């Protein structure tokens, strides 16, 4: 049976300067665009998160075709002929020669800042004296939480057991490409909404929303909650974990709401263990 | 020429006068050396104009630059028209006009 | 035309009258053979305007500047409109309007 | 294994005008922006703290490619080719030689900007050149801020060329020199007064900014309720948590502290004892 | 509409009436052919408003100012909600509103 | 070895109007702002204290570059080119011309009133008749004891022996502030907490606190005593003296406390002599 794991995760609050766009003169332009309310929202490309997952696989065994040198800052291919049956990288992220080309078992969307970006510019100078063209520069940051939506087709995997390392890596994401030296932003999630269903219909994409401009309270939603109440998104297939649990359990009439009978764990590790148990049972691992 | 064309030309002249004032300020501040750079100033102005990402930031930068320009006689003669044009028009079109004024600028001999 | 545009224009007039009052006060302050400021006080006003973080501070400075301007008729006729416009609206937009008024105050003096 | 040392350090209360912005007019403004609840906090750049760490490494002997002159205020490179194997600064902070061994390195230290624990409201200090004569450089204003500062850092210990170089880095974080700023009139010691360190072997931290204020105009600092909930719920293994500083007294004064899982963490009121225990654990884990 | 601005406006009106009563009291204070200052009175009021340092200062100040304002009819019809607005809201916002009321006070006399 | 002298200085109780804000109108606004526990405290700028120290160096005959005229009330430079080797002021306080710069060995923070500033405005009328601008006026004064924190980098001095005149000047500080004609406020210390150590870490900044928000009594903050007792702040490097010595000794279990092992002298001169002996021994003077 076809099984898909859709999920929207919310990162912790902090200053993030990770997806510089093109650099415009003296400034490193944080990538941003219009979103939701017609306000400018900073973005983190999904390719950055895929690279982070690739690095997570490489750092802990998990034979991968692409090897990040981490010293020469180059990629080396163990086998020029991609073999999804052997390598986790080719199996999960796919490839393209330009053959087989795969299709990719993991689909991801660009991470979206939960808050509009006002100006958030940081000055930078190089010590003193003998000042040159590189002495003065500016860097754009952003003090919000980032939110991205992903979906992994478990059945499309060459090896079904490879879905567990993706869950572990998503919950233990390494440095997502960015100015880690100056703006160290952990991309591990503090709020999760996972759906382990068996049809290609997900209504949890970008569920988290708070607006409230400059703040970090990060309420879940009203449209997603209404979707849960109306009858679809059955709570048996819904997995909610993280700091959003504290806000969810403090809502009025929560005990009578259908959202109560969903798999809700305050501890992320416990919910991940339960979800992995369910996945292993369903996939015959 | 239509009234829109007249206001557009007056805005071009206003921006050119503002650049004249800013470049004169740079010249006065950087009299040392063989000659203060001129092409570098234009590149700086272009980069700063392209930095703007939304209406608010671009209009803030435009007002700041216009005031830094100085007297700006063409703005003296046309308070209401130019003010309404800046407030009303989309910021992308105003940026296009400002860059056209930059390109069509003649440094004082 | 349009109520918002009229309010914006006459707020520009209010700010220009306020700068006239402040510049007259500075003119009265200086004495002897020292040259009274004209352009550098405008630069000071620009520096004070850009020195504005968040809203409270900018609105405080704007109200202080308007009061220091002293007598003004455009604010006299329109109390409710300008009071609401200053109390409401993002402070960055009002700063943009104030800078636009600064760049076009000079035809008066 | 891949061992990472994450940590959030809280400074001491005091007037601080550490990191400034563009010159502007006669008034030197702080680096400030919206942080929480839509309020404006003052920031200290992480490049300042990195420069302070480099200066500490230079002062206490050691081999650093960049040598601060401290007399001509100039930077000299002992070797034009960066060698992370030999020099401490190249190994720790990395390098990037773009003008045209690898020419680039990612460094083992990752810092974040220091955020003032208290919102920045007013606090502009009048400054005068004095005398009877006046000139343009006579009346100036300097912004200050009476607050504690709090920053977050993370170390990829395995990424170090020499694994033993983590210990001098911890010592420098403890005995940090002055962080770039007007120390002549606003002397602000950046030595930590409360520590929340985590020595774990996975990338997740959850200890980014664990300190939050009470009575927003006060010097009192407490541990954020979110961090305490994270510790109690089961996440953040207490055996990997090192808490030290003046926050220890407040933690121990909490009700049901003994029954709380937070009691099982390594809690030392004296920072030196906590640092010694953490370094013992680090040396045991890294085979030093 | 959205009665917060109604409270803001009648606060402005009561402030203008109270300050008018205070200028009348000062007119009573002065004597003989010296011209009673009018602009200097506004300057003095602004300086005293800027003299305060939060909470107790400017709250007892502005309460005393309203009390010495004299018989204020709109205050009589608006004792309770004006007092509630005084007790609530940040004090700097109240100062901003008072300064705006000063800047818009004149056309009464 | 890099040696640093850190110290927090508490002044005597009296009526003080030393540093004023922008002067215009009737009131001379005292330089005040927020401090601990969210109450308004009056401040004295560190630039005034540095000027007082330089004036002390001038009055004692030490060779300095900047000279206070005392008749023209202007600052005169003996040498247009700063020379830290020869001039005490250039060596200690540094200079900036705009080597033409020097960071200076003295770092001092702003002085903070121990007691919050409540009221106490003064009446400033000038005789009778001719009610000009010199007529009815207001002056703000504060009845409290000020406290400031300083730090000296001894190794940064061009001449190591110059630290002793700095200590003497801190002891006998000349007139600080301006309203000395009507508010004579001596700034000499009455309680001192000095630390002569070889570490960049200082935990003695602003160690004093009040027992009653409106009393002249002063007491070392419980945080400082806890810091000494826990193990931080080596007592052998701690020098405490002044009128706080009596209060420290009246404390219970003082003998068993680690604070007893610190150099505690009731007489400030004895503390200064012992500390200068230690400094001369350590710096090879």
């Amino acid at each position: 049976p076809n099984y898909y794991l859709y999920g929207t995760v919310l990162t912790r609050y902090g200053l993030a300067s990770l997806n510089h766009d093109i650099r415009r003169g003296n400034k490193t332009i944080l990538q941003k665009g219009y979103w939701n309310n017609g306000k400018i929202h900073s973005f983190v490309g999904s390719s950055a998160i895929r690279w982070a997952l690739r690095f997570y696989l490489q750092k802990q065994g998990y034979l991968v075709n692409r090897v990040w040198d981490e010293e020469e800052h180059i990629n080396r291919l163990t086998s020029e002929d991609f073999d999804p049956e052997k390598f986790y990288d080719d199996d999960i992220f796919g490839f393209a020669l330009l053959p087989n080309q795969r299709m990719g078992a993991l689909g991801m969307n660009m991470a979206v800042s939960l808050t509009p970006y006002d100006g958030a510019v940081k000055l930078g100078a190089k010590s003193g004296r003998e000042k040159d063209s590189t002495s003065l520069h500016f860097t754009e940051y952003h003090a919000t939480r980032y939110q991205y939506y992903f979906g992994i087709d478990a059945t499309h995997l060459k090896d079904f057991s490879r879905i567990l390392p993706m869950i572990d890596g998503i919950m233990n994401l390494p440095k997502v490409g960015g100015s880690s030296n100056i703006f160290n932003y952990p991309f591990c999630p503090d709020s999760l909404v996972f759906q382990w269903t068996n049809h290609f219909a997900s209504y949890i994409s970008y569920c988290f929303e708070y607006c409230d401009p400059k703040s970090k309270e990060a309420k879940l939603s009203q449209e997603f909650i209404d979707e849960v109440e109306c009858g679809q998104i059955d709570p048996s297939k819904l997995w909610i974990g993280g700091t959003i649990v504290k806000d969810l359990q403090q809502l009025d009439n929560f005990e009578s709401s259908p959202l109560n009978k969903a798999h809700i764990y305050r501890n992320r590790n416990e919910m991940i263990e339960a979800l992995k148990t369910v996945i292993k049972r369903d996939l015959g691992l | 020429n239509s009234e829109e064309d007249k206001q557009y030309l007056i805005f071009i002249k206003v921006f050119q006068q503002a650049m004249k004032g800013n470049f004169a300020k740079i010249y006065a501040k950087t009299e040392e050396g063989k000659d203060p750079p001129i092409k570098k100033k234009v590149e700086r102005l272009r980069a700063e104009l392209n930095y703007c990402y939304d209406e608010l930031s671009f209009k803030e930068y435009l007002s700041d630059f216009l005031v830094r320009g100085g007297l700006n006689k063409y703005f003296n003669e046309h308070q209401e028209e130019i003010a309404l044009l800046i407030k009303k028009s989309p910021w992308q079109e105003i940026r296009i006009w400002s860059l056209l004024a930059i390109a069509s600028y003649k440094p004082k001999d």
